[PDB]
């Protein structure tokens, strides 16, 4: 078994880890996911690639799932890894809810997921989960808060971040056009539309090509709303109108 | 490489070269022959004398696995001892679970299945030993089964395993062993094992011989000494 | 038995599971199959090309049910299909035991996807070399799901696996309606099958299962050849 | 990778154990001398930078009140074996109401040594051999004793042994200046002068760790003042 | 069931996996630690500030108890799990001893964990080097550094991660007894040590300080800015 | 002449670039390695397995080298390939049949037994740490409401119901003979079925076999227990086919 | 007597198309009352309440575990729980501890998510399904509550009359019982609203 | 190649290279000559030291009061097998209240050493044991090669440069049996003497013996107590 082992859970001569690098590259050519924060909510923009007319598309969302009562997620990469990860996250979130009778903080759940992912990379001899996770949610201690995690087990807290193709361009657009502390839901939504139109310039912005989700806090209740197809059409029309206005003023 | 590294893989044609190497390792060992007759089953195994400081009856290739079943082996002798231990464990289990001595047919079938079991996984390697089991019963008579290192068990009127196995088979074909008398067959086994032995190839040599049959009251035993010198004298005379 | 603890499936430098691509190639090289949805049900069709007539084509079955309301067909390797359908049957029975209600088709497909993912990420095993076309009916609605050897799944109104599968998908897209009936669904499925049968289809060579509000049931050769005659 | 952990050499020996011995010669230099008035252990600290605290750099560890040990090699890997030896000595004391003999401690350490593999025992076991050479100096019913523990498991009772970066050559010079009727003071003086001669850098009280075991006194480690007192004459 | 020996002796007894872990540590972020006569200070380069990022979650300095803290250099996820395990060990010690934890004991059992991972089957060692700061019962400052090889040593001052060798060689010449008498001088020394590593100097850097059992706190960004201004004042007058 | 190999694709059963499993397809020729041809046929109310008995040497007890195995009273089987693998599969089939009998209260149907054996073969194929048992088993039985049945598993595991098939070195030639026979004649009685079974081997292998050179097992609906033909019946069928 | 260790009383009947579920509020040891504001009716859905009676610890643990698995299922499946599915799932949950049974006899009440047809059912310490159209009761007040319901219940009740009937049932079943009462909480699940009311019961 | 990197591989010539390495290691060990008489059996071994300073580590282990062994090869594996054999001996004395016979002990250790020859990733115990013991059937001498194969022998010599000792044993095997204890131990000592070259000497300070007899329990003698046996010895041939 020495010759025929894959030994995916060992180091590398130069100190890197080839398996996580390949997972990150695969995520890079995978679908597009964007997460942003506003003063009254947090928004997610997920792009679906397989858009054949044969799809039943009955599901509310494809790469966006609901981890628990007050936290949603967006997956990037292998969708079966995404499904198993998502239901594991739901299981452990409900476990925390049972154990403490309090909604599980987003940081807690992200830390637990990064722990298990790092352990799965650490040993076990199996190829790591090549899926990047982008979590949004609301908690008692920090309210609206969103994290981006990596298959290597590292996570970070961001006001806004994107994963997929043209990630550098997307994060540059966020750094240029995000008003920290003064980003309302409407301006955040417009910025998300801008990113979705620009970070994937090939096959320009389409209603069925992406899915839009929002997470707000109304009356002490976390509401996760998936924008319908008519809503996405409204976003497309608003983006076209604002781009035309900017060009005419230019 | 790849087709001969483990027993869990086929050749591009579908062969098992690990088992073939086990067959090679059992062929190059010393000769071991077993003849069954109408009133007994005999074994004559050839012992290589590495040095005269050894004892007669040392490193025996003849094992007594059941109260009425012998075992003549060739190849890796430690592996042969382990297989004899497994055989006697199986016989003990059968005696405990059924209240009577195991028949030779089922014993050989179970041991062959056990041997073949360790020829399927890369976590083990095929046994480097072939062995012949002989037994007697009042209702079954004299029985003799030979088992390959691959795990194939067949009944043999008379079989030989080792370097000169084919010569021992061919010259003994003149013997109609299926209705012969055990006592004279012991002398004929001494004869054949002396001719098939290569004195030039192996200057020092020794013989371990035994039978099981109706003359033994259906219990495996070694040859009594006096018959041993008598058979040795007959073999010396047959050397001419 | 020891059991290898290292996953045979590994990430390539580009990140593509080339082993899964080879599994999909084996699926393509296998017998083709098609599935289609109607406004009030799902129809699954596939061909069973055996050797010379010495084989008893009636004795063996390719379309298999899971429950009274769920059936499926495969494209690929029969040995993998048998164990996969048997495990799916166990999962459906366990769900029915726990919740005393019929398995939803989506949940069953999710469980099958989880099993496929466990196979792909575990050690000492081989990825399944089949693609399942699963038909199901629950809550007065039809459901058809594509499940790939990669472990993913999709809800597809029409699908075609096996040889000439891209051409089959295009042909289905050209001949698919949003509000067709079960009769139109059977017509389209048989038309696609004969357009890609390569060898003059026969009622024995075609086996079709239908799933609707009445449940899932496999069409016997009598009404099979009846529909082929009506469709020509 | 390719080669296993239970693979020998064409001449018939584990090349992994040979690599362990090579790592032994990569370890810090240690010297141990046994006489009729006790046993002495010494080791060079190999201070990398003055910022490093000399207190945490100690290659000599107490196994019991009558046993001291000197380690050379994978000092991180040696502490687990040291803890095992101490707990086994205390188990022996708990069972037989007597201090465990140094020879039995060395045999038990050898039992723990060379017990590793991929799939040979419980998964929560060792994967590699211990890469530390040990000098068990102690006093028991058999008088002062000194044992060389080879990572091979070939435990050796030796009157005097030098191990580490300068094991060979220095050991021969120590033997030439070693006699069979030397006092403890002569032993410490000889060990100190040999260590000073074989030092790769200018040594002082912050470059060496010294300890002794006496027939009357317990295992005592030389503090800085007594270290300077004994090194000023040399 | 996964028990393949990953960490094995290469020729000449060199643990190539340990060397690769050291390489990963060197390629990691820069962290430094000083053990002043009254306080212990940790400084971590917050490289790639990457604005619109909540730096709280990526803080590489985490406190273990009211008197113990650590800063890592290497893999972030292995660092997180080791921090969790060190929290577990500190709490277990506090439960079984009902006495305040000991910095040296914490560092020792972390080193034992690292050596177990080096000696275990199917596991690879933790590619992180950790600087553990803390105070004993008597308020004695303690600074220990442990490496993936499992060896831990107490240091008056040292550095880990990117440019660790250069920073430690600078400190060993810039470290004097009278230069760490008060908190201001210690902070200035750490800032000038990290200035050669961080380009920004004040905004891609984070400082943490622990007093003698006085509820360690992270240095304020305004404090960092004004202390960089102070060290620039010292530079212009010197 | 540059006998290169593509890593472990051709060494252990993993997915090859051409969408194949090399060690699974090696088992097809591993069947050929046995050098023995086994052909089976079913009639309207009977199923006959005819297999030639190889006697490489008289010195072995040819009366104990019979390769026909009775899985149960009413189920008989014959296998091709490695004889040790054949014995192991016979033992496993007997164990599974007995387990089904105890757990379900009636004799195992032949199709379900073949399905279970095929699933176990697929267990070998799926795992990459075991030899995938390069042996093919053909079994017979009498089934109520369906008639005589003959089933054949394989190391790959893909089985099917069939009127008649063969496994061995010349399974393709026997397949061709079965094609020509089924295209020529359809209505089969017991004697016609056994005559066609003998004719298949005689035409395919062309040995003019002696009565002791074959071993034949049959299942009929008069005493569904699987019974093996002895020398008398073999000679009777031989002379009946000859005339 | 273990189910009477803390005391309990829970009921649920059906209206024309609405459901009324009510429970006592007294919590305490066999002898003394600790809290008079204990919650015993918990929402397993927007239109589905569950009442538990018996050992208070078992009540709380069963409720927590049920909410665990229910939330997991509804997040995996994406639809509000069907009352029959919830009843079967909790019955399976109780049966999983056949040798360690929770000393609780729960009742499930609510409406169909799409049909709004009233549904009520009862269980036992093992989890025996018991679907009865008119009413289901559980707790130490079982005999009193059964006697009340078998005369006070009629089919096709308006929500207001349904509330009056169930309120009288609880008030007159706990006033004759010693280990239950001290306040009654009543939930009326109508087609488009739910009303939660506290009855002016005798606190002792 | 690939036929020498594992234990479960089969060489085309029909051999196991790990077993070959173990049987080379047993020869690379220190010299040990064992032999027996009609009543007594004695093991003679020369204790090698890593240097002149080392005290010539003992090679003869006390496994039972009536049975003794001498090692040649891996010391840790030898010690493990010695502990396993003495555990068997104490188990037999605890269960049947009889000394466990030498032949059955050797068969049990052979069966134990057979398993590593089959187990994956498991190495053979690279040490050979010369077992001297006395029981109801008189003295017995066995040599358990690291090949898991044991050989019953009147007189066996193991270790490097053992050919001269083997020739001496073959020459005088006809007279080993009938000589008394002192002549027997002298013959063994002379065999060990002929093992080494002429320039080296059979010094008392690096030779040890282990002898068990009809009435003598298995006792090991060291430098001081082998001096009476080292009396009147002829110079190196």
């Amino acid at each position: 078994s020495r010759r025929y082992d894959s030994r995916t859970t060992i180091f590398s001569p130069e100190g890197r880890l080839y398996q996580v690098e390949y997972a990150m590259e695969a995520i890079g050519h995978a679908g597009t996911c964007l997460g942003i924060l506003a003063n009254d909510g947090v928004l997610l923009a997920a792009e679906r690639r397989n858009i054949h007319k044969l799809l039943d598309e009955v599901f509310f969302s494809e790469k966006i799932y609901k981890l628990n009562e007050d936290m949603a997620c967006s997956v990037a990469g292998i969708t079966s890894d995404a499904n198993v990860l998502t239901n594991e996250l739901r299981l452990i979130a409900q476990r925390y809810l049972l154990q403490y009778q309090e909604p599980i903080p987003c940081e807690q759940l992200v830390t637990a997921l990064c722990d298990i992912k790092q352990a799965y990379t650490q040993f076990g001899g199996k190829r790591p989960f090549g899926v990047s996770l982008l979590y949004i949610g609301w908690d008692k201690h920090y309210g609206f808060q969103l994290y981006q995690s990596d298959p290597s087990g590292n996570y970070g807290g961001w006001k806004a971040t994107c994963i997929g193709n043209n990630s550098a361009a997307a994060v540059s657009m966020l750094k240029q056009d995000y008003k920290e502390g003064e980003m309302t839901l409407k301006s955040a939504l417009a910025l998300a539309i801008k990113v979705l139109n620009k970070t994937m310039d090939v096959s320009k912005l389409s209603a069925e090509k992406v899915e839009i989700a929002t997470l707000t806090r109304e009356n002490g209740k976390t509401v996760i709303r998936v924008l319908k197809q008519k809503e996405v059409e409204q976003l497309i029309k608003k983006h076209e109108e604002e781009e035309a206005k900017a060009e005419r003023e230019k | 490489t790849g087709y001969d590294l483990s027993a869990s893989t086929f050749s591009p044609d579908g062969r098992v070269f690990q088992v073939e190497y086990a067959m090679k390792a059992v062929e190059n060992s010393s000769t071991a022959i077993g003849i069954r007759c109408k009133d007994g089953v005999v074994f004559g195994v050839e012992k290589l004398v590495l040095s005269k400081l050894y004892e007669e009856g040392s490193n025996k290739r003849l094992f007594n696995v059941d109260r009425h079943v012998g075992m003549a082996v060739a190849g890796l002798l430690a592996d042969a001892r382990s297989l004899a231990d497994i055989a006697r464990e199986e016989a003990s289990n059968f005696r405990s679970n059924f209240g009577y001595n195991i028949p030779l047919k089922h014993l050989a079938d179970r041991v062959a299945m056990y041997v073949h079991a360790y020829t399927l996984y890369s976590a083990v390697r095929p046994f480097g030993c072939s062995f012949m089991l002989g037994s007697y019963s009042v209702n079954d008579g004299a029985q003799l089964y030979m088992i390959d290192p691959s795990g194939v068990s067949y009944g043999y009127w008379g079989c030989a395993i080792g370097k000169a196995r084919q010569a021992a088979k061919t010259e003994i074909e003149k013997l109609q062993m299926k209705e012969m008398t055990c006592r004279d067959i012991v002398k004929e086994v001494a004869k054949i094992i002396y001719i098939v032995h290569d004195e030039v190839k192996d200057k020092a040599f020794e013989l371990e011989l035994s039978w099981v049959g109706e003359l033994t009251n259906g219990r495996h035993e070694i040859v009594p000494k006096d018959i041993r010198e008598e058979a040795e004298k007959y073999a010396k005379e047959s050397l001419k | 038995e020891r059991g290898y603890s290292f996953s045979l499936t590994t990430f390539s430098p580009s990140g593509k599971l080339v082993q899964i691509e080879y599994a999909l190639a084996a699926v393509a090289g296998g017998a083709p199959s098609v599935g289609i949805k109607a406004a009030n049900g799902v129809v699954l069709a596939t061909e069973k090309k055996q050797k010379s007539i010495l084989y008893d084509e009636r004795s063996v079955h390719k379309v298999e049910p899971i429950t009274k309301h769920i059936g499926l067909v495969y494209s690929g390797m029969g040995p993998d299909y048998r164990v996969l359908v048997h495990r799916a049957r166990k999962l459906a029975q366990q769900y029915y035991l726990v919740y005393q209600e019929p398995i939803p088709t989506a949940q069953l497909v999710q469980r099958v996807a989880s099993v496929m993912q466990e196979y792909t990420q575990s050690g000492g095993v081989r990825p399944f070399g089949v693609s399942l076309l699963i038909c199901g009916w629950n809550e007065g609605r039809p459901y058809l799901f594509q499940s790939d050897p990669s472990g993913a799944y999709f809800a597809w109104k029409a699908t075609a696996m096996g040889k000439n599968y891209v051409n089959g998908k295009t042909f289905l897209e050209k001949r698919y309606n949003e509000d067709l009936e079960l009769e139109d669904a059977i017509h389209t499925a048989i038309l696609t099958l004969k357009e890609s049968f390569e060898g003059q289809m026969t009622e024995d060579n075609i086996e079709v299962g239908i799933c609707n509000e009445a449940g899932f049931r496999r069409l016997t050769p009598t009404e099979v050849k009846d529909y082929l005659a009506a469709i020509a | 990778y390719d080669r296993g952990v239970n693979t020998f050499s064409p001449e018939g020996r584990l090349f992994q154990v040979e690599y362990a011995i090579e790592a032994i010669k990569l370890g810090s230099t240690a010297i141990g001398i046994q006489t009729s008035e006790g046993v002495c252990l010494a080791v060079e600290k190999r201070i990398t930078s003055p910022l490093m605290e000399p207190s945490s750099i100690e290659k000599i560890v107490e196994i019991d009140a009558h046993i001291g040990c000197a380690m050379s090699g994978l000092i991180a890997d040696a502490k687990t074996l040291i803890d095992k030896a101490r707990v086994e000595t205390q188990n022996h004391w708990f069972t037989y109401n007597e201090t465990m003999t140094v020879e039995s401690v060395t045999q038990a350490v050898s039992n723990l040594a060379l017990q590793f593999g991929e799939e040979d025992a419980d998964p929560g076991a060792m994967s590699r051999p211990f890469g530390v050479a040990l000098l068990f100096g102690g006093v028991d019913e058999k008088g002062p004793q000194l044992f060389h523990m080879d990572p091979s498991g070939t435990f050796v009772q030796c009157d005097a042994r030098a191990i580490g970066s300068a094991s060979e050559g220095a050991q021969s010079s120590l033997q030439e200046v070693y006699h069979k009727s030397m006092t403890l003071k002569e032993a410490i003086k000889s060990s100190l002068i040999i260590l000073k001669q074989v030092m790769e850098e200018k040594l002082n009280a912050t470059n060496i760790e010294l300890a002794t075991v006496q027939p009357g006194q317990n295992f005592h480690m030389f503090t800085k003042e007594e270290l300077e007192e004994v090194i000023k004459d040399i | 069931s996964y028990d393949r020996a990953i960490t094995v002796f290469s020729p000449d007894g060199h643990l190539f996996q340990v060397e690769y872990a050291q390489e990963a540590v060197k390629k990691g972020s820069t962290a430094v630690g000083v053990r002043g006569r009254d306080i212990v200070v940790l400084g971590v380069e917050k490289k790639s500030v990457a604005k619109l990022q909540d730096e709280r979650t990526v803080r590489k300095i985490c406190a273990l108890d009211d008197n113990v803290c650590m800063a890592f250099a290497g893999l972030t996820a292995d660092a997180r799990i080791v921090i969790n395990r060190a929290r577990v060990e500190c709490q277990s010690h506090r439960l079984t001893v009902e006495d305040p934890v000991t910095v040296e004991y914490i560092t020792r059992y972390i080193a034992s964990l690292k050596q177990r991972y080096t000696q275990s089957n199917g596991r690879r060692p933790f590619g992180i080097s950790a600087l553990i700061v803390g105070f004993d019962f008597d308020g004695t400052p303690r600074l220990y550094q442990t490496d993936p090889s499992g060896t831990y040593h107490a240091w008056k001052a040292n550095a880990i991660g990117r440019g660790a060798k250069s920073v430690r060689e600078f400190l060993e010449k810039n470290y004097t007894d009278e230069a760490i008498e008060t908190d201001d001088l210690t902070i200035k020394l750490v800032i000038k040590a990290l200035l050669e590593v961080v380009q920004s100097g004040g905004k891609n850097i984070e400082l943490a300080v622990m007093r003698r059992d006085q509820s360690l706190k992270i240095l304020n960004p305004e404090e960092i800015e004004k202390y960089v201004a102070e060290i620039e004042k010292e530079k212009e007058e010197n | 002449s540059r006998g290169s190999s593509a890593g472990f694709d051709r060494h252990i059963t993993i997915f090859s670039p051409e969408g194949r499993l090399y060690q699974v397809e090696y088992a097809f020729k591993a069947i050929n390695q046995g050098g023995l041809t086994s052909v089976a046929v079913r009639g309207k109310d009977c199923a006959v397995i005819v297999t030639q008995k190889k006697v490489p040497d008289k010195l072995l007890d040819s009366s104990t080298v019979t390769h026909l195995f009775k899985i149960t009273e009413n189920i008989g089987c014959v296998m091709t390939g490695m004889t040790a693998d054949s014995r192991s599969q016979v033992q496993r089939a007997r164990y599974e049949a007995a387990n089904w009998k105890y757990k379900y209260g009636y004799e195992i149907p032949v199709d379900m037994l073949c399905k279970r054996i095929a699933d176990i073969s697929q267990v070998y194929t799926q795992n990459a740490e075991m030899r995938p048992l390069g042996c093919c088993m053909i079994l017979i039985g009498i089934d109520e409401e369906q008639g005589p049945q003959v089933y054949k598993c394989d190391p790959a595991g893909y089985y099917c119901g069939f009127k008649a098939t063969a496994a061995g070195v010349k399974q393709t030639e026997s397949t061709s003979f079965l094609e020509k026979k089924v295209k020529k004649k359809f209505d089969w009685t017991f004697e016609q079925t056994v005559e066609t079974a003998i004719t298949c081997l005689s035409t395919v292998l062309s040995i003019d076999f002696k009565p002791s050179e074959i071993e034949v097992g049959v299942v009929t609906v008069e005493n569904p227990k699987f019974r093996i033909l002895t020398e008398a019946e073999i000679d009777a069928h031989l002379v009946a086919l000859a005339e | 007597s273990i189910m009477s260790y803390n005391g309990g009383a829970v009921m649920a009947m059906k209206g024309k198309n609405c459901v009324a579920i009510a429970a006592d509020r007294r919590f305490g040891i066999q002898a003394q009352m600790v809290t008079t504001d204990f919650q015993k009716i918990f929402p397993m859905g927007d239109r589905l309440y569950i009442g538990l009676a018996g050992l208070a610890t078992d009540v709380q643990t069963v409720a927590q575990r049920l909410k665990f698995r229910l939330n997991l299922y509804e997040l995996k499946e994406g639809r509000q729980i069907k009352p029959y599915t919830l009843m079967s799932m909790v019955a399976n949950l109780l049966y999983e501890k056949r040798f360690g049974p929770y000393y609780t006899e729960p009742v499930i009440a609510g409406l169909d998510p799409k049909t709004f047809k009233p549904f009520i059912c009862s269980l036992d310490l093992i989890g025996c399904p018991m679907v009865t159209d008119d009413f289901v009761v559980s707790g130490t007040c079982a005999e009193q509550m059964y006697g009340m319901c078998e005369s006070l219940w009629e089919p096709n009740m308006d929500p207001d009359h349904l509330f009056e009937t169930i309120s009288q049932a609880m008030l007159n079943a706990v006033d004759r019982d010693a280990v239950s009462g001290m306040g009654v909480i009543v939930h009326i699940i109508e087609k488009d609203k739910i009303t939660t009311r506290t009855l002016k019961a005798r606190m002792d | 190649n690939q036929y020498d990197n594992d234990v479960t591989v089969w060489s085309p010539q029909g051999r196991i290279h790990q077993i070959e390495y173990a049987m080379e290691a047993v020869k690379q060990g220190s010299a040990t000559v064992g032999l027996k008489s009609k009543t007594h059996a004695v093991l003679v071994a020369l204790k090698r030291a890593q240097s002149e300073l080392a005290a010539h580590q003992k090679k003869i282990l006390h496994v039972d009061n009536h049975i003794g062994i001498s090692i040649a090869g891996l010391t840790a594996d030898a010690r493990l097998l010695c502990n396993f054999m003495r555990q068997e001996c104490l188990d037999s004395r605890f269960v049947f209240d009889r000394p466990l016979p030498v032949s059955r002990l050797v068969s049990l250790i052979g069966s134990k050493t057979q398993i590593p020859t089959q187990r994956y990733g498991r190495r053979p115990y690279g040490v050979g044991l010369l077992i001297a013991g006395y029981d109801d059937m008189g003295p017995h001498i066995f040599q358990t090669c690291p090949s898991a194969n044991y050989f019953d022998c009147r007189a066996m010599s193991i270790g490097a440069r053992s050919q001269s000792a083997r020739t001496y044993l073959e020459r005088h095997m006809s007279e080993f049996m009938e000589c008394n204890l002192n002549e027997l131990v002298k013959h063994g000592l002379r065999a060990l003497r002929e093992t080494l070259p002429a320039e080296q000497d059979l010094t008392t300070k690096n030779v040890s013996i282990g002898i068990v007899g009809k009435d003598l329990e298995f006792t090991i003698y060291d430098d001081d107590d082998v001096s009476p046996f080292l009396e009147g010895l002829e110079e190196r041939p």
